[PDB]
């Protein structure tokens, strides 16, 4: 299932003929063509994009006049009926905007755009909207659909940008050397960090809607720092003598850094700029991916010679993320056309049977006891005791909230079989839990609260998060019930595990050098226990997972086995003071955000990879796998 | 009688008492004193009397105000016709105004006639013509608009201004007084101005403005002088114009002197000599210059002069630290001084580490450098690329704040998009510096900014009238919250917006505004900035027209350590480096590993509120280590919001960042530790503990700080008392203090903060704005505090940031902007937050009560003060010796000792210890009247009788003979003469003596045959109810009694039969009754309808003689009411207020600050069995009504018998069919229950419900024919009488039971 698509579009052009698997892009003046006053032209759209600009540019360019403009809204019907009757007695251009809301003059436009009332030629109009259903068809039936979210290729886009602002951007120059080459630099960039996303969580933690708009602002300054550098300039040495690392920075904090949110995608971008631009403007090297010559059609030619489909080297990024990303594509597609095809019984008495399986509560008035009867960090050192001991409060803390939700899930499964088999007048969150566990999803009575109460969300019903919860009351209970530190860990299992690290630190701070070592003076570290086979200060944490290298060593992974085990990371602290390292994150769940950012491990193996190698790859130490 | 006349320029006199105030506030502990006298038991003689007078005073004020209003409302209209243009081109209201201004002086001159304002309001022909006249001046101004908009075309800043008070702007009637106190909204930072009156050759002498003055606090302020003057004329426009022209040039003028003084003269002497706005200007240029020789001669060659200018700077340092920091005079020239230090510090941070080799070097190109051009005499600010000249707006010394790198991203980032003509729009999450950033980018480039306050509530038209402002003037916009408001406005907005960058973008002088025929102007300097908060609930998206204009700052952790060292530094202190590291891992650490509770907050609000409070103790002469010091305030400060638990954790956590310091005490204010003793003693049932004295003192430590402040709490734990008492210590040494209540989810946000019309296209005002508008008057005494009390939702409160945060001035969509005061406060009396973000936790502090500061057996001890106040003769001692013990070591060993797994009712047990105190209390009531005190064992015995019910009120059968048997086990003696298989609820405790029995009346029915007729029998149960229900109705309004009930029971377990069995033996002649049922979509509205209906009067003023008897509220189901979807339902909160409190606002478009009152009202409900299906009420009303259950009756069979035995005494001809009659009363049953049980409902079936209805409905079909059922002989078709009589019963079945 992987290669579905591609095949997909191999037969297709075997049965219906190789031209359908081919591209098509819209010459807007060819379209103008199209459209006669008596119809007009709506427009499908999407975030990030909008023809607007190139639209009022033809209406300057074959038109003489500028259009006119009403936005939709409340209180606008009157106004565009009398600026469409002036386009009606006249002939201007009328540019309508936001349809999706305020209907209710959608139905009225239909009536007035007929042969009865006679219009003067040259009157066209223009609709966008977006996707509202109950959004009647009188229109629909009877209008021009046209869609214009950016283009999908690597060399799709590249073209595009390539027909936005040419041929007297480009032309204009006074200079066939420098910042032409600056010019291709930008664009490519821009070509490339648009198109990361692609992948998903690897390339970028959130979605962000780059457009051109940061383009030409970068465009603008640049032009303004040659022109003024230039305006000193009386002889060129060779074509300029810039010192161009304040554009690195510009670039990379003004201009792009509007939309991003997380800290990471900072350095990220920076290390883009730092692969890309080199620093320098060699004049000759072959790019990671060719250099150019300084003709317009040249360009032109140059994207002709691109491949169709690249591979994600290109970016740096390993090849098997190609993989998932086809798979859920596939995963999607047939899913569509399936839909076009033409609960109160045994699976209540299957929950019945499982709330019987769950574990009973720990009453407080008993775990109070247990956990005051017995704690220390290490017997030799301490007498049993309660609060006093970090880890114990932990203890405490976590039994608290585990038994906070274990109290709502038994009750609602009773109450939720308490309505047909037991009596109560049925409640509506009762029945989104039916359809809930019927299906694979839990309900959202276990997961999300008004603000948000995240406790365990995984996908399904009993598979892995009634599982997962079991395991973590498990180790709770025999952390607890015996009440003895065990060795490895589990870091997945605590609601927060940063507490537990910061714990840590204050137990070591306490324990030695108590004073030697003050709170705020000591610092963070880790070594890898580089072993499979084997306390002192420190801690071993069970179950982390990497994602695309060996532990150390480091190489290329293969094919399969996308996400592999961490070996035991035993931690350090030390009092502080007392560049060929890479420093890591440490996610809890696999969607990658500021959020469970949980610590920061840095982790020297590089021999001759340097570790931008690496930033750029994304690798990271995730915790779950889903 | 003394008052203000406006003048004498025409026939008849215009006035207005200026003493009203003592007026109205002397009459207002006027009628407190009469009911305090009223009250009292020994005030027999004065009631024909008093009543009276009161009557009058109350009369009177009403009159007055009306009165006083239609005043307004003329004073501004006078100038509007005087004019001859405006009064031609609109005659038809031109001349209404002479019908209405000839009304008008027949009132005054009525007036002057009687002499005295008492026979003036009197008189009654007046009351139908004021508000009339009210509605038609409505209407003048609602032909006023169209001049209105020119008028404000003719000077920007009207923009900012709303429409009446624009009127009164325009009314200014004299020179000084009229404008004199509305310069704050009219400019920034001006507030007085002296007038000087040059008298001209035989005109009157001209009041001319000489300077300017602006005023913080009482007496400390900054005077700026004026060589060119400004002159008053005769018209406003003129000389307001006149005033900003020459405050511009004046302030250029003294700039470029000041430029060559700081050169010249030296350091101190022009700091000392300027204000702060030029003193900080000239460090800049000082700075940038001798910085910039100093790079070219390093250019020339290896110089050292460069670092003797390094060096230069670095000398200054200690002179401006050393002095001028610790001692100083006044709070403006303090500000002023840090100002400078935080520049100097950064200043010289920068210039250590400035490698640039020279001024194209882009470390020197990163700062906002100046220079201050002498060829074209001019100041000119410098970023990176971008240049814009000083604005010369007089601001002076305001808190400008620390610049971390993040402001240096911010600061480039908006110079370069204001390059390209685009607004910024920051975003991030709460608290890190987005409003503040902007302004200061405001207020360095000598630029008026104008924050304002977006809201659902808004509308297109009136953001227009700010945008058109914004182009007009010159000024900048920051529309905080942007974000939160209306989908279809922003659609409009974007074109507005789009339409202005167009402009702006050829550099066209003059252009076209869409919807708005004029042409309009524009000047350049001007900006867009909408500072949205990404993602909450009630948060709306940009439709993509509009997010391309502005370009985005990511602000999501703002700095943290720097800000830090630098205003330590900024105070003055010398441990500055190591503190820093120190306040920043605590406060880490405190967020990270400490417990999760909603209301915790660590942002940057409590950091900078720590901040401001460390000045004054390093201020303080002691000269200590500054590490103890600055312990003791961060542990003092951050105590209060913890909860029980975490305060062991935090101070532990303390412990281990300042070991060399063991312990500190807490600076304790000893006036006010002395005086709570005193008054808590005052009063009757108070009981003082320590944990009062400690919550009251953290209340006063976080008031004395901070704007606002919550009360965070569960029930029934003595919120409100604190604050009484907090008021009264601090009244009690002069200084006043008044408290107003509120309830915002019993009214609808839309009439909270008040709407435009929605017929007739004008505005409406809002009741919470009312209130702030009455209250934020200087020139007043008091010290209000705003108490809103209710739930915390995010939708009415949010939009209170600009009030709460540092602007500290409300915004309205009328356009209106009022600014606050030091008079007054806002407090939240709310239980917890659960619908909170943040952006609102963070902004107020907070205070947290917990369940046991007052532990229930205080309250007790309360109680038992009082009965030692008139019945002390021994009862107190008597009474409680039982109740100690029996209630200490009992309480405990019911909720989980015993099973009692059914407690229909989840409640917290002090509910139920108010709740047997106040049935107690009713108990003894008897003997306490005739003056009997009783021996101990009786005593005892009430007591078990007292809270067998109260705490047995809320379980079943089989909980209860558990219940019964641990009171054998451990408890007095309850009934054992017979006791055969009867519990103790069975029976009760006699008045007349000591004895456990029971027993129904007997009573048949009257001659009607209706089953209403048949109303309701003599049943066991309805006589239990009324035993138990008089008891507490009898009660005369003690202290921690409502005088309100509460049944449980199921759906048809006799709610109304037993309450309407009740209500029948009311005695209408002095005691009536009123009936109510709810349903989901009830409304407050419509309970407000019903409830004012029901009293027809306002028993407050002194009215209702048919409302004196005394009136019953009665309602069968409060559960039924629509819960919104957060939890918090919306209906019962009126009733809250009205039960706890007694009255509400008013909603008739005519005033809203302003309450009715109920003097007197009884209250009872009835509940079903509240769990699963069945919704529940709010916790905080459940300590009010008592409750317990209304079980199913057990004795059907007992219920019918008469009925069947009056329909038998008729015939006589049942030798045999009476016994059959008989088994057909008891074979009902049978049937009743076999199909009862047989089969249920499920949601295919779901409406299968059997209760007692469908028996009475069976028999009110049997009874009929009285005498038909005899006539069987025209049939006889092998009938037997009793045969007829069967298959009635049959058929009769069959319809009510065999149908549905
Ligand atoms: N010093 C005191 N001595 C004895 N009893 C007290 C004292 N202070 C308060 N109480 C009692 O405590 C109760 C006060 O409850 P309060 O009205 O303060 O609840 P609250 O905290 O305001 O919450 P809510 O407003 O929801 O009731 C009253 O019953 C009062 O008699
Ligand atoms: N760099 C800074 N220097 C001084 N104070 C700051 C700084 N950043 C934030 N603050 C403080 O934060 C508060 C302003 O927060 P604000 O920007 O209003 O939050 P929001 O942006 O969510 O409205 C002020 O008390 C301000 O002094
Ligand atoms: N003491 C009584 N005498 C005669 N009929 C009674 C008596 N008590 C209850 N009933 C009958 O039982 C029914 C109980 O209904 P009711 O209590 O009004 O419903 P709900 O409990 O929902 O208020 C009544 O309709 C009434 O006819």
């Amino acid at each position: 299932n992987d290669r579905t698509l591609i095949a997909t579009q191999n037969f297709i052009s075997n049965v219906l003929g190789k031209e359908f698997t081919d591209p098509i892009s819209y010459p807007i003046e060819g379209i103008w063509q199209e459209s006669s006053n008596m119809d007009p032209v709506l427009f499908l759209l999407s975030a990030g994009a909008d023809p607007t600009s190139s639209i009022d540019e033809l209406a300057k360019k074959k038109k003489k006049f500028p259009c006119e403009k009403v936005s939709m809204g409340e209180g606008q019907e009157r106004v565009a009926r009398q600026v469409i009757m002036k386009g009606f007695v006249e002939g201007g251009w009328v540019i309508l905007q936001n349809c999706h809301l305020g209907l209710k003059f959608m139905e009225e436009i239909e009536t007035l755009v007929s042969p009865i009332n006679q219009i003067h030629e040259d009157f066209r109009l223009w609709i966008t909207c977006e996707q509202h259903p109950k959004f009647p068809l009188g229109l629909l039936q009877k209008t021009l659909k046209v869609t214009n979210e950016p283009p999908k290729g690597l060399k799709a886009g590249l073209y595009k940008t390539f027909t936005t602002i040419i041929t007297q951007e480009f032309i204009d120059k006074v200079d066939h050397s420098n910042w032409r080459s600056l010019i291709f630099t930008i664009c490519f960039l821009h070509s490339i960090v648009i198109e990361r996303k692609k992948f998903g969580p690897l390339g970028w933690c959130v979605p962000y809607e780059y457009n051109y708009s940061d383009l030409e602002a970068s465009l603008l300054y640049i032009e303004k720092y040659l022109t003024n550098l230039m305006s000193t300039p009386q002889p060129n040495s060779h074509n300029l003598p810039i010192s161009m690392n304040v554009v690195r920075y510009m670039i990379c904090e003004v201009q792009y850094g509007g939309r991003i949110t997380d800290d990471l995608d900072r350095e990220l971008f920076i290390t883009y700029g730092e692969t890309y631009l080199k620093d320098g403007i060699f004049g000759n090297d072959y790019f990671f991916p060719q250099n150019p010559s300084a003709e317009l059609i040249k360009y032109q030619e140059y994207i002709a010679k691109v491949p169709t489909v690249d591979n994600p080297e290109v970016f740096g990024l390993h090849s098997n993320a190609d993989l998932t990303f086809r798979l859920k594509e596939s995963k999607e597609m047939i899913n569509t056309v399936m839909e076009t095809r033409p609960r109160e019984e045994i699976v209540q008495d299957k929950a019945k049977d499982m709330l019987k399986n769950l574990p009973p509560d720990y009453n407080d008035v008993e775990v109070r006891e247990l956990v005051s009867k017995l704690g220390g960090p290490n017997p030799k050192t301490s007498t049993e005791r309660g609060m006093t001991v970090p880890l114990n409060i932990f203890l405490y803390q976590e039994v608290t909230r585990m038994q906070r939700v274990i109290g709502l899930v038994r009750k609602t499964l009773q109450d939720t079989i308490l309505a047909i088999d037991g009596q109560i007048i049925m409640t509506p969150e009762i029945l989104e839990a039916i359809n809930a566990i019927y299906d694979a999803k839990v309900p959202n009575s276990w997961l999300y609260d008004p603000s948000g109460a995240e406790i365990s969300w995984l996908l399904p019903n009993l598979g892995s998060w009634s599982t997962s919860l079991s395991d973590r009351n498990k180790q709770l209970n025999d952390w607890l019930r015996s009440g003895q530190r065990p060795i490895l860990f589990w870091l997945t299992g605590f609601f927060n595990p940063q507490g537990f690290l910061t714990g840590m630190k204050q137990e070591v701070t306490r324990n030695h050098k108590k004073e030697a070592w003050s709170l705020d003076d000591v610092v963070y570290s880790t070594t890898v226990k580089e072993r499979e086979k084997e306390p002192a200060e420190g801690v071993y944490i069970k179950g982390l997972y990497l994602e695309g290298c060996k532990w150390s060593k480091n190489g290329l992974d293969d094919s399969d086995p996308k996400k592999i085990f961490a070996d035991l990371p035993i931690l350090h602290v030390s009092a502080i003071n007392k560049s060929n390292t890479y420093l890591c994150p440490v996610y809890k769940y696999p969607k990658r955000t500021d959020k469970y950012l949980i610590f920061r491990v840095g982790l020297p193996c590089e021999g001759s990879n340097n570790p931008s190698h690496w930033k750029l790859r994304g690798v990271a130490l995730l915790c779950s796998t889903e | 009688f003394q008052f203000g006349i406006w003048g004498k320029r025409d026939v008849p006199c215009m006035l207005n008492g200026l003493i009203v105030g003592t007026i109205l506030e002397r009459l207002e502990e006027d009628q407190l004193q009469l009911s305090t006298f009223n009250s009292q038991r020994h005030v027999t003689p004065f009631k024909a009397e008093v009543e009276n007078l009161i009557r009058t005073f109350s009369d009177v004020n009403d009159t007055l105000d009306m009165w006083v209003k239609v005043q307004k409302l003329w004073t501004s209209l006078e100038p509007v016709f005087t004019g001859g243009d405006i009064a031609r081109q609109m005659p038809l209201q031109a001349k209404q105004f002479q019908g209405i201004d000839k009304n008008w002086m027949k009132i005054m001159e009525k007036a002057v006639e009687t002499k005295k304002v008492i026979p003036c309001c009197q008189n009654d022909m007046l009351k139908d013509f004021l508000p009339d006249l009210n509605r038609k001046l409505e209407d003048c101004q609602k032909m006023l608009e169209a001049y209105l908009e020119g008028k404000r075309k003719k000077f920007p800043r009207f923009y900012f201004v709303s429409n009446p008070t624009l009127l009164k702007i325009l009314s200014q009637g004299s020179e000084p007084t009229s404008i004199q106190e509305d310069f704050e909204k009219l400019f920034d930072a001006i507030t007085k101005v002296t007038f000087e009156s040059a008298k001209d050759k035989k005109n009157p002498a001209l009041k001319q403005i000489t300077q300017i003055q602006q005023v913080i606090g009482r007496n400390e302020e900054n005077i700026s002088l004026t060589g060119y003057y400004v002159k008053c004329e005769g018209n406003i426009e003129d000389w307001l114009k006149k005033l900003e022209q020459n405050m511009q040039q004046t302030l250029k003028d003294i700039a470029s002197a000041a430029a060559q003084q700081v050169f010249q003269v030296g350091l101190k002497e022009f700091v000392s000599s300027q204000a702060s706005q030029i003193a900080l200007l000239g460090l800049q240029i000082l700075w940038t210059s001798k910085v910039n020789e100093g790079l070219e001669r390093l250019s020339r060659n290896e110089r050292n002069a460069m670092d003797i200018k390094r060096n230069e700077i670095k000398e200054h340092m200690n002179i401006l630290s050393s002095m001028c920091l610790e001692d100083l005079n006044g709070a403006v020239e303090r500000t002023k001084v840090e100002t400078l230090v935080t520049i100097q510090v950064h200043q010289k941070d920068i210039s250590m580490d400035l490698k640039c080799k020279d001024v194209n070097d882009f470390e020197w190109q990163k700062q906002t450098r100046i220079a201050w051009k002498t060829d074209i005499d001019e100041c000119i600010i410098s970023i990176t690329d971008w240049d814009s000249p000083y604005s010369y707006e007089f601001l002076g010394a305001k808190e400008r704040l620390c610049i971390t790198p993040l402001t240096d991203r911010c600061y480039i980032t908006l110079a370069q998009a204001m390059s390209m003509y685009y607004g910024g729009a920051p975003a991030g999450p709460a608290g890190t510096g987005k409003t503040e950033t902007v302004k200061d980018l405001g207020r360095t480039l000598g630029v008026f900014v104008v924050v304002t306050n977006c809201s659902d509530q808004h509308r297109y038209r009136d953001m227009a009238k700010i945008f058109k402002g914004l182009v007009q003037s010159g000024l900048w916009g920051c529309f905080d919250e942007f974000n939160r408001i209306d989908l279809e406005v922003l659609s409009v907005v974007a074109m507005q917006v789009e339409s202005i960058t167009t402009a702006r973008k050829q550099h066209m002088k003059k252009f076209m505004f869409p919807e708005e025929e004029i042409e309009i102007e524009l000047i350049p300097t001007v900006s867009y900035f909408i500072t949205m908060n990404p993602g909450y609930a009630g948060r709306q998206e940009l439709p993509e027209n509009l997010k391309v204009l502005f370009r985005g700052v990511s602000m999501m952790v703002p700095d943290r350590e720097i800000i830090i060292k630098v205003k330590l530094a900024s105070v003055g202190y010398l441990q500055i480096d190591l503190l820093a590291k120190k306040f920043n891992v605590l406060y880490r650490l405190c967020e990270e590993q400490l417990s999760k509770q909603r209301h915790y907050d660590f942002g940057l609000r409590n950091i900078l509120s720590v901040l401001r409070t460390a000045g004054n103790t390093k201020r303080q002469e002691i000269k200590s280590d500054e590490e103890m010091l600055l312990m003791r305030s961060l542990r003092d400060m951050n105590l209060s919001k913890l909860v029980a638990d975490d305060i062991p954790l935090f101070n532990g956590l303390l412990a281990d960042i300042f070991p060399k310091l063991k312990e500190v005490p807490k600076k304790l204010y000893p006036d006010v530790e002395k005086k709570i003793p005193e008054e808590i003693n005052a009063e009757s049932y108070l009981i003082n503990t320590p944990s009062f004295q400690l919550k009251i003192i953290q209340l006063y430590e976080t008031c004395l700080v901070r704007h606002g402040f919550m009360l965070v709490g569960p029930t029934g734990s003595g919120k409100s008392t604190i604050m009484k008492i907090l008021t009264e210590v601090l009244t009690k040494l002069g200084s006043p203090h008044k408290i107003v209540i509120m309830n915002p989810k019993a009214i609808t946000a839309e009439q909270m903060y008040g709407v435009k019309s929605e017929i007739s296209d004008d505005w409406i005002p809002g009741v919470f704005s009312t209130i702030w508008a009455k209250s934020n008057n200087r020139a007043l005494k008091h010290t209000t505090w705003i108490t809103c009390d209710g739930p915390v939702d995010a939708i009415w409160i949010e939009n209170l940031n600009t009030v709460l945060d540092d602007n500290k001035i409300l915004t309205l969509a009328n356009g209106e902007r009022i600014a606050m005061t030091e008079n007054c406060k806002v407090v939240f009396e709310v239980e917890n937050l659960n619908n909170a973000s943040p952006a609102t936790v963070s902004r107020c502090g907070q205070v947290y009560v917990s369940p046991t500061d007052l532990g229930y057996e205080a309250v007790i001890e309360g109680w038992i003060r009082n009965r030692k106040a008139s019945g002390r003769a021994e009862e107190s001692d008597k009474l409680g010796n039982i109740l100690r013990k029996y209630l200490i070591n009992m309480r405990f060993i019911e909720l989980q000792s015993k099973e009692c797994k059914e407690p229909m009712m989840d409640t917290s047990p002090v509910i139920s210890v108010i709740n047997i105190l106040n049935l107690l209390t009713g108990c003894l009531q008897y003997f306490v009247q005739t003056q009997r005190t009783l021996s101990e064992q009786e005593y005892e015995k009430f007591i078990v009788y007292s809270m067998a019910w109260a705490i047995g009120g809320i379980y079943e059968a089989q909980d209860r003979v558990r219940f019964h048997e641990l009171l054998l086990a451990k408890n007095a003696p309850i009934p054992q003469k017979g006791k055969e298989n009867e519990t103790v609820f069975d029976y009760y405790v006699s008045q007349d003596y000591l004895d456990w029995k029971i027993c129904s009346p007997e009573e048949w029915v009257p001659p009607q045959s209706l089953q209403f007729s048949q109303l309701l029998l003599p049943t066991l149960d309805s006589f239990r109810a009324e035993m138990l229900l008089n008891f507490i109705l009898t009660q005369p309004k003690s202290h921690t009694c409502s005088n309100s009930a509460l049944l449980i029971g199921g759906s048809g377990t006799a709610k109304t039969s037993s309450v309407l069995l009740y209500c029948n033996k009311f005695d209408p002649q002095k005691m009536l009754f009123k009936r109510t049922n709810f349903s989901s979509a009830t409304s407050p509205f419509m309970f407000q309808s019903t409830i004012e209906a029901e009293c027809d009067f306002k028993v407050g003023k002194e009215f209702a003689p048919p409302g004196n008897k005394m009136m019953t509220i009665f309602i069968d189901d409060m559960s039924m009411p629509f819960v919104n979807k957060w939890g918090d339902q919306i209906t019962l909160e009126l009733v809250r207020q009205l039960i706890e409190t007694g009255g509400f606002y008013m909603l008739d478009k005519t005033q809203r600050g302003n309450q009715r009152k109920m003097k007197n009202l009884q209250y009872i409900g009835a509940m079903n069995h509240p769990g699963g299906g069945r919704n529940d009420i709010p916790n905080r009303l459940k300590r009010q009504f008592f409750i317990f259950n209304m079980i199913l009756p057990l004795s059907i069979e007992g219920i019918y018998g008469p009925i069947i035995k009056h329909m038998f005494k008729q015939k006589y001809f049942s030798d045999s069919t009476y016994k059959v009659i008989e088994s057909l009363t008891s074979a009902t049953i049978a049937l009743w229950n076999k199909v009862k049980s047989t089969m249920l409902p499920t949601p295919a079936k779901f409406h299968y419900v059997f209760n007692m209805r469908e028996l009475s409905r069976i028999f009110k079909g049997i009874l009929t024919c009285k005498k038909d059922t005899i006539n069987d002989a025209p049939k006889s078709m092998k009938i037997k009488p009793e045969l007829f009589l069967v298959g009635l019963w049959r058929h009769e079945a069959e319809r009510v039971l065999a149908d549905k």
